[PDB]
Formats: structure tokens, sequence, C-alpha cells
């Protein structure tokens, strides 16, 4: 329904999306180093600033 | 905003002799500071108000 008409079934397939799969991940990745990374540099502020 | 005109010196003042004042006055002394610690390091200063 959310596809419009009905009805689910089985059948229907569908081909592969793989482009884009290699490249959201890509933007999914990164985020998450740097909220890793940053967290600890965060952390470690020897000096309040930059922190 | 029923402005606010307020009263002021002597402008005029020549010889003249206020009446409460002492109250009315406040020397500027001032105590404090100003002091940062950057790095694990601290930058310090005061106030030296002159």
């Amino acid at each position: 329904e959310l596809l419009g008409l009905g009805q689910r079934r089985e059948r229907v397939r569908i081909l592969k999306p793989t482009v884009a799969h290699a490249i959201i991940q890509m933007w999914y990745s990164w985020f998450v180093e740097d909220d890793r990374t940053l967290a600890a540099a965060r952390r470690t502020s020897r000096d309040d600033a930059e922190k | 905003v029923l402005q606010a005109k307020v009263l002021d010196l002597a402008n005029h003042t020549t010889s003249i002799h206020i009446w409460p004042w002492h109250e009315a006055s406040t020397e500027f002394a001032y105590e404090d500071a100003y002091s940062v610690t950057i790095r694990n390091k601290r930058y310090t200063a005061e106030v030296k108000e002159f």
C-alpha cells in the first residue's frame, strides 16, 4: 500500500540496487568515525577551547 | 516612557554645597579580576581599574 495498489506476494521480483549500497554506507561510515574519534579528542582536551 | 530626566551635577557649581551627598556618592573601587587557563596553563589577570 505504500506502493499504491495491492497486493503483496512472493512474486514480483526486483532487480538489485547495487551502486548505492556501496555509496550509502560510505556516507554512513564516515560519521561514525568521526564522532568517535572526536569524542575521544573531546575527551582528552588538555585545553578547553579546542574541545 | 515617561522619559526619565534625572537630576544632575551642578555645573555652574562654583561654590555651592550639596547636602546629602556621601551616600549619594560611591567610590569606584573594585576588586575582581580577569584570567584564563588554556592548555593547562593559566593565564591570569585582574582588574586594575585605572
